[PDB]
């Protein structure tokens, strides 16, 4: 029955929200990524399921609610040539110019969060 | 700090949608799969959120997940065979034991912590993997002397100790009270230890009432066993002023738990 997934979406932006109160939508989601930074790739401590979030003021982004500690990540994706697939990681070129490195352990999400992020970027 | 002001409630959306709730669903009805995560969830609880937020219960695992089933839709089309099978399995995993000990003062106020060097790695009660063929209190013996550099085996006591399951390990902490307060500690063996420490037990994150915690202190699988000491140390004070020790064990995932189970479940 769909009723489980209108109750699945409900939770969802709700314990997002209260962390993050301007968050108005989920766009999609990957139930495990892994985390990672340059200087080649560095592992991180943050590690959890990742959310593909639109802001009150549109701004796409996303969060991982991290697994390893309360210390969640939530990063914007500000133009679509910011992103790019090396590696079966999907790269993102942050506003403090770091470079992050997405590990989606399903394959499959790897290339749907590409994919519609190049699209919610774009309309 | 971010669970501080939340509710039971809403900590259970959370830890929720954080392991299990938007897992695929195969993981769902995959007894093993979903125990691991769930198993992840009590631990990220007792571990990391009590400490926030001392309102919160702590509880053994059936029960916290039991509650963490009420707030994950996908598990609700299930049967009472299904959901049954499931709490069997979490009371009879296939689990890496762990041994160790609660070292306590005569007072019974202060307990010997031990750290790692890191900055990531929190004080932790000394405790350890069992060696082939080793017994319970053998390996509780050894893996103080290694870490603590105590040797406790004319005061450990293999009717006293605490049981609990969390994050996937069997833990047994051995409650030895009377440790001379200027023991002097020493970790040779074990390179990585770095501090060797008395603590008081009412500085420790969910000890007192409402004392908040200080952000100045990490513990690692401190915080869980804390209810079930603050009832050992009633419990043998009750038996010190009536008859002598001995009996004093208290299992997290026993009757107490089965107990409160029955209460949620009826
Ligand atoms: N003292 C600690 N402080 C913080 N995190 C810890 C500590 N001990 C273990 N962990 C975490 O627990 C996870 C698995 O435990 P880990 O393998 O590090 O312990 P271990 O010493 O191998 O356990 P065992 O005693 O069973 O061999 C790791 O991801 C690690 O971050």
């Amino acid at each position: 029955m769909e009723d489980e997934n209108i109750l699945r979406n409900a939770v969802n932006l709700q314990v997002l929200k209260f962390h993050y109160p301007e968050i108005e939508s989920i766009i999609d989601i990957a139930s495990h990524v892994a985390v990672y930074q340059f200087d080649k790739w560095l592992k991180t401590s943050i590690e959890g399921t990742f959310f593909l979030v639109k802001d009150q003021r549109a701004r796409v982004g996303y969060v991982i609610l991290n697994r390893n500690s309360p210390e969640n990540l939530y990063l914007f994706i500000n133009h679509p040539s910011n992103v790019h697939l090396v590696d079966r990681y999907l790269i993102h070129r942050t506003e403090n110019q770091h470079v992050v490195g997405l590990w989606m352990f399903d394959p499959n999400d790897m290339s749907r969060i590409f994919n519609i992020v190049k699209e919610s970027l774009l309309r | 700090m971010s669970f501080t002001n939340a509710t039971f409630s809403q900590v259970l959306d959370d830890l929720s949608a954080r392991f299990i709730l938007n897992l695929p669903a195969e993981e769902q009805s995959s007894v093993e799969r979903l125990c691991f995560q769930i198993e992840q969830a009590h631990w990220f609880y007792e571990d990391f959120i009590r400490a926030q937020n001392d309102q919160l219960p702590s509880l053994g695992l059936r029960v916290f997940s039991a509650k963490l089933f009420a707030h994950c839709p996908l598990l609700w089309k299930w049967s009472k065979v299904h959901e049954e099978a499931f709490d069997d399995f979490l009371r009879y995993k296939t689990r890496i034991p762990v041994r160790g000990a609660i070292m306590l003062d005569m007072s019974m106020q202060q307990c010997v912590l031990v750290k790692g060097w890191k900055a990531s790695s929190g004080w932790g009660f000394p405790k350890g993997k069992i060696d082939k063929d080793e017994s319970d209190v053998d390996c509780a013996i050894r893996e103080v002397y290694e870490e603590t550099g105590f040797d406790c085996s004319s005061r450990i006591n293999p009717n006293e100790f605490i049981d609990m399951t969390i994050r996937g390990q069997n833990v047994r902490l051995y409650i030895i009270p009377g440790i001379s307060l200027d023991t002097r500690f020493e970790s040779r063996t074990r390179k990585e230890i770095s501090k060797i420490e008395w603590h008081n037990l009412m500085d420790l994150p969910t000890f007192k009432k409402n004392k908040p915690q200080t952000m100045k202190n990490k513990f690692y699988m401190v915080i869980p066993f804390l209810a079930p000491l603050k009832k050992w140390i009633k419990k043998r004070n009750i038996a010190n002023n009536t008859t002598k020790e001995k009996n004093i064990s208290v299992d997290v995932d026993a009757d107490a738990s089965s107990q409160l189970l029955s209460l949620l479940k009826s």
